[PDB]
RNA sequence: AAUCCCCCGUGCCCAUAGCGGCGUGGAACCACCCGUUCCCAUUCCGAACACGGAAGUGAAACGCGCCAGCGCCGAUGGUACUGGGCGGGCGACCGCCUGGGAGAGUAGGUCGGUGCGGGGGAU
RNA sequence: GCUGACUGGGGCCUGUAGAGCACUGAUAGGGCUAGGGGGCCCACCAGCCUACCAAACCCUGUCAAACUCCGAAGGGUCCCA
RNA sequence: UCGCCUCCUAAAAGGUAACGGAGGCGCCCAAAGGUCCCCUCAGGCGGGACGGAAAUCCGCCGGAGAGCGCAAGGGUAGAAG
């Protein structure tokens, strides 16, 4: 096969699925314990550590809130760097409940998702 | 580290496959988790040639309601050696297969360093 | 087209009138009478198509 | 250097029905031997024969390896005169390319045999050149 | 700059187009006459190909 | 009123796929590369492939178009130096 | 032994009496050298077998010599050898052979006799250290019985480059058992 | 704050990263974990996907390190093929002159290297 | 009106000749082996052994325009001359 | 025997006859269509029901050799699937 077809789980592909374009992975990546998110817009962009359950403290507020604000702020710490609309990235689950989460954290952020 | 090798339920298998309708009902009641698999073939050693059939029963039945199973009936079976074998596993009863669970085992399912199971751990 | 009385059958649809219609072939094969999908009749945009003919 | 249609589709997988590899004996030393050295559609039947000759003349030790083998083929006449061509086959053989290991008299020291291949020598069809390997002969 | 004087010869005559090419190309003209230029491949090229076709010398 | 059979005797007809433009060359929205038609073009350049490397064309605009699985689906662009500022 | 030269200068000396060799050893390879008639002279002996060397500006008198060749072209006339050094206490790549001597069992009464597909032997004894000539033959021959690798019996120098189960010798019907 | 260890997400380089053999690590990390009213979810169980949390543990998937058995890569000189130019056989074809010059064949090589960020760890 | 065959350079294509085996189909000596044998307890025995046929995997070996993990010789094309 | 699809032949762009090589087509599929959501093959090995080729399930091994309506070639599981 190829190196990611003889192992799987993956799908990175639908993550190229969206690196067609649209602006930014703006990718949430989870292992419960925590999540962390990036930012990786095309032209082999970079990122700049909009949401991390750990910039700021893994609180003890858990799923729900943790991801809900973590998420508001990178929205936010981002617009300061001066985006607009982003792209939503499931780094990989069914946009879990968690996912969700992160993800109204753009929603509200006002980062456009 | 004996905090190892020295095991943990992984596996058990309960089912049956008539070439035929409900009889899986009566498995139905007996556990709880359905096993909806197509049989197959193409002759005459039963009268199974259409090549294609839903015939094939398996409930399957690991950990937690497999020990509900392993207790409700491991009382009416009745051989407990021979019907043993190799690989660390056994089977007996009208369609019964168990699988014993040494701890190099799990390596086995990964798509990615798939080690072959080093017969000397399992 | 080739008119083929064989599972192969030409037919078109209408807009609930939307008024005229647009292209389709097709077979008994499955689904007699049964034939329906969505359009734009010159009329408006979109309407009911059914495709019997 | 034209050849065969298809390998499945003029005449394609036989057997090339002949007279297997190997008759004649053992050893670790000397190399007693045939090869050639003239380009051609090796005969089949020719070859199987001469080589089988051999054979005939020997009986037992002396490596009668015999490095060559049929595997397409040649075809003419079957239909209406001369212009356009159907196919009828004939001649299954191989290219003798022009030089190459044919077949061996290997053995530490039997010169009955080393002979015996002269014999399938002066045999065989297209010259072949008598000759020793890694060593000499004994 | 090593400047090469070529002089013409075994006559085109059948041999090849391009070929011909190289001739007109580094300016030939009649026969067995002779003709210079830079040491530059390019030109260089071109004659040394049609190699054979005559003779190259060494001077300015 | 029929056909025969054991005479093969069946000639084929032609085709003309290609390499179109070839790569590096004065780019312009146009069928890119091809020897697979109901293509789905793409972004700039293609070098993925059953071979390994890449391939550049320096050439950019819009996009162009593929060859289903030959060649290669753009998308890892390349717009080329001479997209800069007039 | 001698064998010289080794500018850069192939299809002349590729001419006349000196076939061109590589001077090949771990880390350091230089210009070919050396000359077919030497060769003859040795190779003929036993390349990849026995194993001597040259004395070219007394340089590095060392052994191996050749471990790639083939006397090459149509006429069975060799040219371009690879020559080989080993000054080392790690001698790996060993191709020495063995032999029988002809012990009647199939043969001297059956007429039955063997296929040797084995012959030579690529081990690794121990380093400059393999007999030049190393013996095996635990007799044993006829019927359609076959002995290989495994089996085998092997002295000193415990290497074995093989593997088991293999190409060793049996004995075969020189028309019929 | 803008020096190195480290793990974490993670990106380029399509096996000099894969295999497997031993080993090391949990504080920190991560997983495994615990449990299942409600989100969502299995054509069958929340095994996977799941929501909510300690304790337990490094076993398992996991990260560096050692090992060449397989595996991958891979040269020098080196042969065939040949661009071109001219000679020898009625011959299939032989040869030479001038740039190109694969694989395979022994060396020998490797068990990643490298992007950006986030957590720490070095007053 | 320097834009042309051609030559120098530089990308970027083809993938015959070659060569090779892991894709495929050949294929030969051979070994492991199980299918047929085949001789032995007569033999539902499915137990025994073994010198003939074999599939398959192995070692030694080979051929291919409609095979190719390999890969030129060269031709192509844009541009720079 | 006359039209079209694939392969070789085309001497490596692209492209050439031949009464040269082989072989398919004058259909279909209202859902193999659109898109969103999830699945990761054949095959071999080992172990059990009705099963002693040839399934059914379970546990390993796996440049995907299965697969795609229909023919060849291309592809390619990241999937067309």
């Amino acid at each position: 096969p190829m190196r990611r077809r003889r192992e799987a789980r993956t799908d990175y592909h639908q993550r190229l699925r969206l690196l067609k374009s649209g602006k930014p992975r703006l990718v949430a990546r989870k292992s419960n314990k925590h999540v962390r998110a990036q930012l990786v817009t095309p032209n082999g962009d970079d990122t700049l550590a909009s949401a991390h359950s750990s910039d700021l403290a893994e609180y003890g507020w858990e799923p729900t809130g943790s991801a809900y604000l973590t998420g508001l702020l990178a929205g936010l710490r981002a617009q300061e760097a001066g985006v607009e609309e982003a792209v939503l990235d499931i780094g990989l689950n069914s946009p879990t409940p968690k996912v969700f989460a992160i993800q109204e954290g753009a929603i509200d952020a006002g980062l456009d998702i | 580290f004996h905090e190892m090798r020295e095991p943990r339920i992984e596996k058990v298998v309960v089912h049956m496959g008539i070439g035929h309708a409900n009889a899986e009902d009566i498995l139905g009641e007996i556990t709880g988790q359905m096993p909806v698999r197509t049989k197959a073939k193409r002759t005459v050693g039963e009268f199974d040639i259409r090549e294609g059939d839903p015939i094939g029963a398996k409930v399957t039945l690991r950990d937690e309601m497999a020990e509900e199973f392993l207790q409700t009936a491991l009382p009416l079976a009745e051989l407990a050696t021979s019907q043993f074998d190799d690989t660390g596993n056994f089977s007996f009863g009208l369609d019964v297969t168990v699988n014993l669970v040494r701890p190099g085992y799990r390596v086995a399912k990964r798509d990615k360093a798939s080690r072959s199971i080093p017969t000397k751990h399992r | 087209a080739k008119d083929g009385p064989r599972i192969i059958v030409k037919m078109e649809s209408s807009a609930g009138t939307g008024f005229y219609y647009t292209t389709t072939k097709n077979r008994r094969n499955t689904q007699a009478k049964l034939e329906l999908k969505k359009y734009d009749p010159v009329a408006k945009k979109h309407v009911v198509f059914r495709e019997k003919k | 250097s034209i050849k065969p249609t298809r390998r499945e589709y003029i005449s394609g997988i036989p057997g090339k029905g002949i007279a297997q590899f190997k008759m004649g004996n053992n050893t670790y030393p000397a190399q007693v031997e045939n090869v050639v050295e003239k380009p051609v559609q090796i005969r089949h039947n020719a070859l199987e024969a001469a080589r089988n000759a051999a054979n005939r003349f020997v009986q037992n030790s002396g490596k009668f390896r015999i490095r060559k083998f049929p595997f397409h083929v040649i075809r003419e006449q079957d239909g209406d005169g001369m212009r356009a061509p159907f196919g009828k086959s004939v001649g299954t053989a191989a290219r003798s390319h022009g030089a190459n290991h044919d077949f061996i008299a290997w053995v530490n020291p039997d010169p009955a045999v080393e002979f015996a291949w002269r014999r399938a020598y002066m045999k065989v069809t297209p010259t072949v050149n008598i000759d020793s390997s890694p060593a000499g002969n004994a | 700059m090593p400047r090469l004087k070529v002089k013409l010869v075994k006559s085109p005559i059948g041999y090849p187009k391009d070929q011909k090419a190289a001739l007109k190309a580094l300016g030939l003209r009649r026969l067995q006459q002779e003709r210079v230029l830079e040491d530059t491949p390019a030109i260089r090229g071109n004659v040394e190909k049609v190699a054979h076709l005559v003779r190259v010398e060494v001077v300015e | 009123a029929h056909k025969k059979g054991v005479g093969s005797s069946k000639n084929g007809r032609d085709s003309n796929p290609k390499y179109l433009g070839v790569k590096k060359f004065g780019g312009e929205v146009v069928k890119a590369g091809n020897i697979l038609v109901r293509q789905r073009g793409t972004k700039f350049k293609a070098g993925q492939g059953v071979g390994m490397g890449r391939d550049h064309t320096l050439f950019a605009l819009s996009d162009g178009k593929v060859v289903f699985i030959n060649k290669g689906k753009g998308a890892r662009f390349i717009s080329i130096e001479a997209a800069q500022t007039e | 032994m001698e064998l010289t030269a080794k500018p850069r200068t192939p299809k002349q000396k590729l001419d006349e009496s000196m076939i061109a060799a590589v001077a090949y050893n771990k880390e350091n390879n230089v210009s070919f050298a050396l000359d077919r008639k030497a060769f003859d002279r040795a190779f003929r002996q036993q390349s990849t077998t026995g194993l001597f060397d040259i004395t070219v500006e007394g340089g590095e008198t060392f052994p191996a010599l050749v471990k790639a060749v083939q006397m090459d072209k149509r006429k069975r006339a060799p040219i371009h050898v690879d020559f080989y050094m080993v000054t080392y206490g790690e001698p790996v790549e060993v191709s020495v052979p063995v032999h029988t001597t002809g012990r009647s069992q199939g043969e001297v009464q059956g007429g039955l006799v063997d296929i040797v597909v084995h012959n030579l032997q690529i081990v690794a004894p121990g380093p400059r250290r393999i007999p030049q000539e190393l013996v095996v033959d635990v007799t044993k021959m006829n019927i359609g019985d076959h002995i290989t690798a495994g089996d085998i019996k092997l002295p000193e120098g415990c290497t074995l480059a093989a593997d088991p189960e293999l190409t060793v010798v049996s004995v075969l019907p020189p028309r019929l058992t």
